């Protein structure tokens, strides 16, 4: 008997042992997944005490250790948070339900404004110099020839108002770019950042637009606690603050259109 | 039963933990595949109608 | 969750009648359906 | 239930239609009104799919009908239709489905443009979902449009629209030879390497071996320099990939687009224009 | 309005960058940078310098031979008229040993230029990979790159040398033309019964999709917190902030689940090396374990029924 | 009591200009569709030639 | 259900809101679900030239 | 949802007015719709 | 058993928001498609032509 | 799940009888089925 | 049947612009849907010709 | 033997809230899978044509 | 781990038995299962 076909080929059994290495990976990398905000936060553990802590199927991985080059530290992932207040307050006692800023939307730091807590510390170069520092403290950036030096242009805000002007030009010492823009502030000639992200330029008028806040909020830019250089914990409290405009400021951000 | 005698410093020098988990994979592994291989030859045991055919237990 | 158990109250009332009223009118159309065209 | 650091940025607002009308959250989806009509949208779209293998070609008692899931398959209707809509169980079902896939593509697209704007960050994933949502469309509006019928629209089947997709491609003989499709092909085959290599990099420098602490900026592009000479950077090779898949599905948008409505014959032979210039 | 960090509005310059320092035994670096402009306008402006090791020299020297083997061989297939050469270039190409000399060595005229730039081809990839490797260990970092390339080199292995070898044939292994090797790729499903209804080709086309799919996401993701420095994903993997933040939480809200920084590059990543793997898979079942996929699908029932509308009589069997 | 007489305090649950404009979104696309569902079936009253054919009247 | 006097308690539990807008949505997706089913089957109510032919009311 | 118990009684007033006004409008389209082509 | 429980301690275990929930979803879930399973098999009740067959009961 | 001992009980209580009351429809609907057309 | 019109109040609660443009949308859309409908239906005015189908006034 | 000598404490090693979700979806899954596997073989229930055949054997 | 030792004798207590209704619900259908329906 030399025929009898076996029901069974080379071509199942690998495409067998394909799904089930997949499912192995499949699981692994949702582990990978909860290595920052896990346990998740639920009524759920509030109402048992906590006696709930969310985490779901797979579960959690073994801490990992991150060990930061430069007397820099040492991370771990998971991690044990210490919680933080929300500034602001339900939309409705509901669960699910939203929550509306506390005070002025652009000053709470709640929603587009929010923001965490990273080091009090400078990232650093290769060297150990301040990464992100002024074109005044990295005397050897020059503007990129055949491009408006930023230094001068005038900043103008969201509705038209100018907020300030250009004082200098801070750049990355590691991968040499314009990563913010400095602001002598009209209203009361303090030097603020000013992200790139945020700002537009008009090189034919050397303005330098930005929709993001007002003219106004300029005045209210988190500041830095050294005019030559930056942490990492005032770079999200830079940015973080010109974001919330994007939803606060103005009266007509919060949608709807219709 | 090294066998003799200090082939004991080996774990002085490879982890035994992941020497351990290494080992357990790596047969764990082995197994499916030779299982497979003698699937595919003369010592397969299960579409061989042995020692009586099953689908000729009525028709199909 | 937002109500209390008095508010959790309120709320059902209305809620009963009107799937109630909500069911009058399936039930109702389903006589309807019943003689114009039996199914079953 | 939220992430450990959710609750701070679940701000009221933002929405383009709806206010606070649908403005929650369930579980971790964002809901949002567009969410609602996603929802609807979809949920009448699987349910008229399974209704469909539910009743087969030929009927739910006839051989053809099935559940295999392989083998469902829900296909257009004939020519003969037209641009008309066509009876319910006569590629109808086809047709109501894809509106309902179009409109939940379309309010999936608008509820991620919601959460850019409850979340304050750019506005570029919804962008570029756009994209596929576009390649769908000519796949099952443009291109049958231009082409005087609906039924030049792929099946919803699994290995049957994969059918279709190799009778329409062999019309032209030799696919490959399109130009379009050798564009789209180079962007597929070259995003898929730019990925492997960012993938790569952020592995090989946030891990590093044991014994050498998180690696820097100036490792990253001196590795790459290192290797080709050249390191685009970490900014902008977020940059590229973003321009390479997009531009993938752009390319097979068009590499279809034109295989009809612009071009019959088959497709080795638009090279001729190469072989004729007055230069051979 | 906003910038969309698509292109550079404002660039700056610096010194050039040697790179960080490699250890002794790792040799000096070539050649001195220079900027353009324009690839400024969208990315690193520095270009280069090089490292060029044994390794390194020994690869470029290997894949420049295998480049003029294949060249050379296509001008000599339109007579040596360069003109020629330029008119049908895309059609040009240098077919593999015929099946008549089987695994054997053949004779110039007759695929030996082939066997030579196939096999220098390898040589010189295989070299890549080592240069890689080293490159790689020069900085301490570790060997993503190198397990890829690895399986991008298995797949190619699998293509123009392993089935080769498995199946007894030169003729199998795929030819150096751009419009011949297309035409290697179809007539590669043709005889195998239509290579849609080989399952790993599927899976390597939902990989291949699926690198298309992540990095569109990833990349439109980390534009869009790129206003809070997540391009920087270095220190949002090790310091998390509201870059990173908003990033997993905009997926969160959108699609129910979501990732980190940190893992995100490792789904893109296992996506990619994938496609490879299972392609390199799915070239491997055929002629040595499967001859007619479309068959082996109606084995296993996949294969879907239409009613048949249009149907012929075979000739075969009158 | 009864009800409808306390039904009004709806609008303290949903927000009233917001429920008209889903009220007037769903009207619009239902209202396609059910002109769809009719031109779908043989009720159609477009390619039926009313009062005389049009497809005819173009070629005699 | 909850049928034991005490089930209004549910909306401690449940939210009214959310509910709310679930059972709107799922009843106005079933309602067409189910109708184009009938639509679909002989039950067909369009296509069946009730209560006189319309397509022998334009065509031929 | 920044509503008085009696400004809901007012929209409500409105709302109900102009609803049953498009349900009114429906019928009649209904009617000549059925008149000149019943339908059951 | 003619017992219907032992100890109710399962809502100390299980959130019976969480269950309640899951039960309603998963329940219509089924119902949706155990009805499709059984009209698509000879326990069709729509396509039966139930009680006299309509598609000629009338005109065609 | 931070409800206390007596309103587990009740919950139990309430949701039991639930329970039970679809059962019962569910019997109903099965019963009468089985009358009107016999599957097995 | 109720009392109060007034309904000039539905701009203090729906902004004018976007409304305008909305309309403006919805009827240019709205346009095109119909036409393309009767323009693939028998209604159709332009695979006619009139008074003769015009490449049907030479066949050569 | 085959005794267990202390088969609680499981629940000190096992979080029981986790175990019993994770037997009742094990189980529905399992459930569904089993029953949709007896539907496809020779052991199928459903098209059997019970107790008369309901198509064109049906009263209709 | 987040028990005491008496309430993992009281949570192993009402599971077994909870576990063996189960078993008796299957073995009790299987029993009528093969009663019809016998497959070997
Ligand atoms: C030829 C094959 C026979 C067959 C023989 C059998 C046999 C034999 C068996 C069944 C059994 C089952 N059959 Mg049968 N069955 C057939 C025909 C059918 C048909 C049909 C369309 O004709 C149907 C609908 C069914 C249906 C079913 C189910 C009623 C039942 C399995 C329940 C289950 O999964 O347990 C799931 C188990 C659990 C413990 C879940 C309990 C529910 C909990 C509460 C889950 C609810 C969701 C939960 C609350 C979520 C919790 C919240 C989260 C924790 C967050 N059978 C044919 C006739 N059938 C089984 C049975 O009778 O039950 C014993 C069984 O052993
Ligand atoms: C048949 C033989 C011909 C050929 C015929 C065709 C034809 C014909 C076509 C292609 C198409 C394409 N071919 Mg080809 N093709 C050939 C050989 C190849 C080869 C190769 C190595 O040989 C490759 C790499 C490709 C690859 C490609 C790409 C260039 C392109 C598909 C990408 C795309 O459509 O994006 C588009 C992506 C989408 C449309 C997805 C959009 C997503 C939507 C909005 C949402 C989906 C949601 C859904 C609900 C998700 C499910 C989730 C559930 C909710 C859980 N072809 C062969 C030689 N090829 C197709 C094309 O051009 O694209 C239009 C096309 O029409
Ligand atoms: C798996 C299927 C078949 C096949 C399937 C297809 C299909 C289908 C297509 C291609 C196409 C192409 N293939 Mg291929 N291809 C095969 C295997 C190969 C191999 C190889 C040694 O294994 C090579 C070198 C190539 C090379 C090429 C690229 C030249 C091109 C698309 C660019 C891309 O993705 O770049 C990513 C990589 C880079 C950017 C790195 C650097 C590129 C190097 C230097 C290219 C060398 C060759 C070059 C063409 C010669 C001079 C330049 C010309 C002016 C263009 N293929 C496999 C065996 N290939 C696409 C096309 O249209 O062109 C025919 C296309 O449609
Ligand atoms: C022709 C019609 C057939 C077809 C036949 C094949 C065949 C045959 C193959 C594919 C292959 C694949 N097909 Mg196909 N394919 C079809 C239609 C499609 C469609 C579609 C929409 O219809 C799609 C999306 C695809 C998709 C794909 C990709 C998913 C996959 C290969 C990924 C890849 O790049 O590997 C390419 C990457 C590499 C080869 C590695 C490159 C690295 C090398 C070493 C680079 C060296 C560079 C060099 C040294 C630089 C110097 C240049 C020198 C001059 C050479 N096919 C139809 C059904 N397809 C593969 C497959 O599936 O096999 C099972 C394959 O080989
Ligand atoms: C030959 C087959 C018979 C048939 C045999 C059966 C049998 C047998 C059964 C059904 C049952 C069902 N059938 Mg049937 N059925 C047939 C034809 C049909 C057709 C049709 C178009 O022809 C339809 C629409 C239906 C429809 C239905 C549903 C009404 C019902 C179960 C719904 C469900 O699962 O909900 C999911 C359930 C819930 C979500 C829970 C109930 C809802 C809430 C929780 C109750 C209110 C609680 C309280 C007020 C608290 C407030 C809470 C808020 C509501 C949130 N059948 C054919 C003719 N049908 C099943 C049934 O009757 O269910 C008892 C059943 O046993
Ligand atoms: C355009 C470049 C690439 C790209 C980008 C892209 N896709 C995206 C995004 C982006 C940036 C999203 O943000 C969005 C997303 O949510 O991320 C996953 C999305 C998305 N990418 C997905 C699909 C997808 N994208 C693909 C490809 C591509 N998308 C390109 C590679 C592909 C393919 C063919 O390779 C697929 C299958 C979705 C998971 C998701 C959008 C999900 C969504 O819109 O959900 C709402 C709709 C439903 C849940 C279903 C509606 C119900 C329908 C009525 C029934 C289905 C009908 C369907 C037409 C039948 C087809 C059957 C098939 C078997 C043939
Ligand atoms: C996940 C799988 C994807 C993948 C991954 C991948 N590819 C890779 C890698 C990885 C991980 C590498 O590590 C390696 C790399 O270097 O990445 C940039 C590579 C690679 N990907 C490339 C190609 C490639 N990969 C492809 C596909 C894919 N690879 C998949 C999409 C494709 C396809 C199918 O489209 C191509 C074309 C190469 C650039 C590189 C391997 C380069 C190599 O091996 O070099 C061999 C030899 C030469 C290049 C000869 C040198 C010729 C010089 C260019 C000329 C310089 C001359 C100079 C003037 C000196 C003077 C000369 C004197 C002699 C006179
Ligand atoms: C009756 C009635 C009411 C019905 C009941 C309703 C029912 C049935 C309830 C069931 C509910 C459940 C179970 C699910 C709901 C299902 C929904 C709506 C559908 C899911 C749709 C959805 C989009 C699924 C797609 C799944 C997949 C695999 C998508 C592909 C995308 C991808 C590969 C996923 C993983 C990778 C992800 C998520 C990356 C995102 C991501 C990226 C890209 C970053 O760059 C980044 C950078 C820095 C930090 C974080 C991130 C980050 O998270
Ligand atoms: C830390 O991060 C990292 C770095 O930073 C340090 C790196 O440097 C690196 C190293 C990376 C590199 C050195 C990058 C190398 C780049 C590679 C290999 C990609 C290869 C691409 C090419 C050769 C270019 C091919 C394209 C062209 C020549 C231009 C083609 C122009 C065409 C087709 C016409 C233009 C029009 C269209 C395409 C149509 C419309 C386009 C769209 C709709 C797309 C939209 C795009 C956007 C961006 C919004 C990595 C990996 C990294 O991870
Ligand atoms: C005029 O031109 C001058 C400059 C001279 C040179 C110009 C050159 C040019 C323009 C060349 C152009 C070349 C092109 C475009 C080539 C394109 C090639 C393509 C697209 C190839 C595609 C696929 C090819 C594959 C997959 C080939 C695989 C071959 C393999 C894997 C061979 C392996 C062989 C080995 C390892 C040999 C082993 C030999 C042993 C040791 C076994 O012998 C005993
Ligand atoms: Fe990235
Ligand atoms: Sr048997
Ligand atoms: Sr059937
Ligand atoms: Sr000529
Ligand atoms: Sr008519
Ligand atoms: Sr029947
Ligand atoms: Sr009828
Ligand atoms: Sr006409
Ligand atoms: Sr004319």
């Amino acid at each position: 008997s030399a025929g009898i076909t076996h029901y069974i080929d080379a071509a199942q059994i690998t495409i067998w042992a394909f799904w089930l290495f997949f499912f192995g990976l499949i699981i692994y990398l949702r582990r990978e997944d909860k290595r920052e905000g896990y346990p998740l936060d639920s009524d759920r553990t509030e109402r048992s005490g906590g006696r709930v802590k969310v985490v779901g199927f797979p579960d959690l991985p073994d801490p990992k250790t991150f060990v930061l080059p430069h007397n820099g530290g040492t991370v771990v992932a998971p991690r044990v948070e210490a919680p933080v207040a929300v500034n602001a307050t339900p939309f409705s006692p509901a669960p699910g339900s939203p929550l509306v800023p506390n005070g002025d939307p652009m000053l709470s730091g709640f929603g587009p404004a929010a923001s965490p807590d990273r080091p009090k510390h400078c990232d650093l170069t290769f060297e150990g110099l301040p990464k992100i520092v002024p074109m005044r403290v990295a005397k050897e950036f020059s503007i990129a020839e055949g491009d408006p030096d930023p230094r001068g242009m005038t900043v103008v805000g969201l509705d038209g108002e100018v907020a300030g002007t250009v004082s200098d030009v801070w750049v990355d010492r590691s991968e040499p770019q314009i990563r913010y823009l400095e602001v002598e502030v009209a209203a009361n000639k303090k030097k603020v950042l000013l992200p790139i992200g945020f700002s537009r330029f008009d090189k034919k008028a050397r303005k330098v637009k930005v929709d993001a806040i007002k003219a106004a909020h300029f005045a209210n830019v988190p500041t830095l606690s050294n005019p030559d250089q930056v942490t990492l914990y005032e770079e999200d409290k830079v940015c973080a603050y010109y974001a919330g405009g994007k939803l606060y400021a103005t009266a007509e951000r919060a949608g709807p259109l219709l | 039963f090294t066998m003799n005698a200090n082939l004991y410093k080996i774990w002085l020098i490879l982890d035994p933990r992941r020497v351990l988990v290494s080992i357990v994979a790596f047969q764990i592994v082995l197994g499916l595949l030779i299982h497979m291989i003698v699937l595919s030859t003369d010592l397969n045991w299960l579409d061989d109608n042995i020692p009586v055919s099953y689908q000729a237990l009525g028709k199909k | 969750t937002g109500l209390t158990d008095d508010e959790a109250k309120e709320f059902h009332a209305i809620f009963m009648q009107s799937m109630y009223a909500w069911f009058g009118l399936v039930v109702i159309a389903h006589l309807l359906a019943w003689l114009y065209r039996p199914w079953l | 239930a939220m992430l450990s650091f959710e609750k701070k940025y679940r701000v009221r607002g933002g929405t383009l239609i709806g206010g606070d009308l649908f403005d929650f959250w369930v579980g971790p989806f964002y809901v949002g009104f567009f969410g609602v009509v996603g929802f609807c949208f979809t949920l009448l779209g699987v349910l008229l799919i399974v209704w469909g293998a539910t009743i087969g070609p030929t009927g739910p008692t006839s051989d053809l009908q099935t559940y295999n899931l392989w083998r469902i398959s829900i296909a257009p209707p004939d020519l003969s239709y037209g641009l008309r809509m066509a009876p319910l169980t006569e590629g109808g079902l086809w047709q109501i489905i894809t509106i309902c896939a179009a409109g939940a593509f379309i309010s999936w697209a608008l509820r991620e443009v919601e959460i850019c704007r409850k979340l304050g960050i750019g506005f570029h994933v919804p962008f570029a979902f756009s994209f596929a949502i576009g390649a769908y469309l000519v796949l099952v509006f443009v291109r049958p449009l231009l082409m005087g019928a609906w039924g030049h629209g792929f099946p919803y089947g699994i290995l049957s629209h994969l059918d279709w997709v190799s009778n329409v491609g062999y019309q032209f003989l030799h696919f490959h030879y399109n130009p379009a499709h050798m564009l789209a092909i180079s962007f597929f085959f070259t995003n898929c390497l730019a990925l492997s290599m960012h993938g790569s990099l952020i592995l090989s420098v946030t891990n590093p071996q044991k014994g050498e602490p998180v690696k820097t900026s100036e490792h990253e592009n001196t590795f790459f320099r290192d290797i080709v000479g050249y390191s685009i950077g970490a900014l902008a090779i977020h940059r590229l990939g973003l321009f390479l898949a997009l531009s993938a599905a752009f390319w097979s948008a068009v590499c279809i687009l034109i295989s009809g409505p612009f071009w019959t014959r088959g497709w080795p032979e638009w090279w001729n224009w190469w072989l004729e210039l007055p230069l051979w | 309005p906003e910038y969309q960090n698509i292109f550079t509005a404002v660039q700056v310059r610096a010194p050039a960058y040697p790179g960080v320092p490699l250890p002794k035994g790792n040799l000096p670096r070539i050649g001195r940078p220079i900027f353009s402009y324009w690839l400024g306008k969208i990315g690193d402006a520095q270009i280069g310098p090089i490292y060029l090791g044994l390794t390194g020299t020994l690869s470029i020297f290997f894949g420049l031979v295998a480049i003029s083997i294949i060249g050379f061989n296509m001008l000599a297939s339109v007579h040596w008229d360069v003109f020629q050469f330029l008119k049908h270039f895309f059609w040009l190409g240098l077919e593999p040993p015929p099946p008549q000399y089987g695994l054997r060595i053949p004779p110039l005229s007759e695929g030996g230029w082939w066997l030579m730039a196939g096999l220098f081809l390898t040589l010189s990839i295989l070299l890549w990979w080592v240069r890689t490797y080293k490159r790689a260990e020069a900085l301490g970092m570790s060997q993503h790159l190198s397990w890829a390339f690895a399986a991008a080199i298995f797949f190619y292995l699998v293509l123009g040398f392993i089935r080769p070898v498995m199946m007894g044939s030169w003729a199998k292994a795929v030819p150096f033309g751009i419009f011949p090797h297309l035409d290697w790729t179809a007539a590669f499903s043709i005889r195998y019964g239509n290579l849609y209804y080989n399952p790993f080709h599927m899976l390597s086309i939902a990989f291949l999709y699926g690198s298309a799919l992540l990095f569109a996401m990833h990349g439109a993701t980390i534009l869009s917190v790129s206003r809070f420095g997540g391009d920087r994903e270095i220190d949002q993997i090790t310091h998390r902030g509201t870059a990173a933040e908003r990033a997993a939480l905009f997926w969160r809200w959108t699609m129910g689940f979501n990732v980190t920084m940190e893992s995100i590059h490792r789904w893109a990543w296992w996506c990619a090396v994938l496609t490879v793997i299972t392609a390199g898979i799915g070239i491997l079942l055929s002629g040595t374990v499967v001859d007619n996929w479309y068959l082996w699908a109606v084995k296993h029932g996949m294969a879907p029924a239409y009613p048949e509308v249009v149907t012929a009589v075979n000739p075969y069997e009158t």
